[PDB]
């Protein structure tokens, strides 16, 4: 969740807003480690119901989503429910284990492409075309992540919007991401330059890739 | 002495705007069939089966004409090569369907076929189903039957599925036509037909369009 006053500003200025738990548990192994065990229902649950109790008379924001990159655990299951009692008005997207789990009324997928399948074991990436007529599948399909802009990128970026103009139900993403976080250090003139991962002493760190 | 005055065109001709050569005549076999006073008047094979294909039903409702009679009998047998498999008799009379009562004048038989060997393009497993009409004592009236294919067509979950499993169709659609003959088909030119269509990955065809 978000700076309080982003919301009072999406509402005036007019931004369809995705509100989302701080519940990310990627390191885990399996991702779902914490997620699946009843032990963390608790803490899990205060992150979703406190964001609803807190955001949900804001008119921008139009989905909720229980977090990101935590796999697919019961504790899901019972948080997306909980979402779906107290406020009937908003759908609830999660892409963890896999996108299309039941504890999502969006398919949303992260970095999958638009005619290319990344059959992965037990979480395929499919072509978000295939993925919509999948048996049985009858959801809209709208990416949480994709495009991944990191540095001289964005290649391809057209055949994701024919798709979407194309396919009713291929309804857009959320490119990944706006800003680079990059820091300001200073030489030994006082002149800044940009840092990232690595520049801090930090370690192990991830170099350019928060950028 | 037979005489036939056919007309090429014909009210019928309305429904037969096909894309392809406009032709008449007596085109197909003509045949004389001698059947009994009391016969066999229609016969449907069906094969129900369980969820993993391991064991299966086959149902036969046989109907009859001609007069009805306590000791008539309806054995349907069924037949892998010179091995019987399983057989059923009836006398007639159907189940109870309305307030007035049932088919007298019918009769269906259902046997259980354990294991069966199922039917599909890649093996086409057949077995033999004879329709026999008689007397309790075995005295046969006449005989039918057919070449039965165990297999299942569904769809489920938005796929065709041929016994459980989901089909790829590489079919083509295949008209009725032979550059000397015309419509008239031949026994010869049908299994050139299916020989090539099998020799070049195709396992389904369309009878376009009749
Ligand atoms: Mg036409
Ligand atoms: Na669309
Ligand atoms: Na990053």
């Amino acid at each position: 969740p978000n700076h309080p006053l982003w919301y009072t500003l999406c509402d005036r200025y007019g931004l369809y807003v995705v509100d989302e738990a701080n519940i990310e548990t990627h390191g885990m192994v399996p991702m779902n480690r914490l997620t699946d065990d009843p032990r963390w229902l608790p803490a899990m649950s205060e992150r979703v119901t406190r964001m609803v109790q807190r955001d949900r008379n804001h008119p921008s924001v139009i989905i909720w989503s229980l977090g990101n990159e935590s796999g697919h655990g019961a504790n899901h299951d019972a948080l997306y429910r909980w979402i779906k009692s107290v406020d009937p008005s908003r759908p609830v997207q999660y892409e963890g284990g896999g996108a299309d789990t039941t504890a999502t009324d969006i398919i949303c997928p992260m970095y999958a492409r638009v005619d290319e399948d990344q059959p992965f074991p037990a979480v395929p990436k499919w072509s978000i075309k295939k993925w919509l007529s999948l048996p049985g599948e009858t959801r809209p399909l709208i990416l949480c992540e994709y495009a991944h802009a990191m540095g001289n990128s964005l290649g391809g970026f057209a055949k994701y919007w024919q798709a979407f103009r194309q396919y009713p139900r291929l309804q857009g993403g959320f490119v990944w991401d706006w800003v680079d976080q990059s820091l300001i250090k200073y030489d030994e003139n006082g002149n800044p330059w940009s840092a990232y991962g690595g520049d801090f002493g930090d370690t192990p760190n991830d170099r350019q890739f928060c950028m | 002495r037979l005489a036939v005055m056919v007309l090429r065109w014909s009210d019928g001709s309305y429904l037969e705007d096909q894309d392809m050569w406009r032709m008449s005549g007596i085109f197909r076999d003509v045949s004389l069939l001698h059947k009994p006073t009391t016969q066999i008047s229609d016969f449907h094979v069906a094969t129900r089966f369980n969820d993993d294909f391991s064991r299966a039903v086959l149902e036969a409702e046989v109907q009859m004409c001609g007069e009805l009679r306590d000791y008539l009998r309806v054995t349907v047998s069924l037949w892998q090569g010179e091995t019987q498999v399983a057989s059923g008799t009836a006398p007639f009379g159907g189940e109870i369907i309305d307030e007035r009562g049932g088919y007298a004048d019918r009769v269906t038989l259902r046997l259980n076929v354990e294991n069966p060997k199922l039917w599909s393009a890649e093996i086409p497993n057949l077995y033999r189903a004879v329709v026999e009409l008689h007397t309790a004592d075995g005295t046969l009236i006449e005989a039918e039957a057919c070449d039965v294919g165990f297999r299942e067509v569904r769809i489920e979950n938005g796929l065709l599925l041929l016994n459980g499993k989901p089909l790829l169709i590489r079919g083509v659609n295949r008209h009725e036509h032979h550059p000397l003959h015309g419509q008239v088909m031949d026994e010869q030119t049908m299994v050139q037909d299916i020989l090539l269509m099998k020799q070049n990955n195709f396992n389904a065809v369309r009878c376009s369009h009749y």
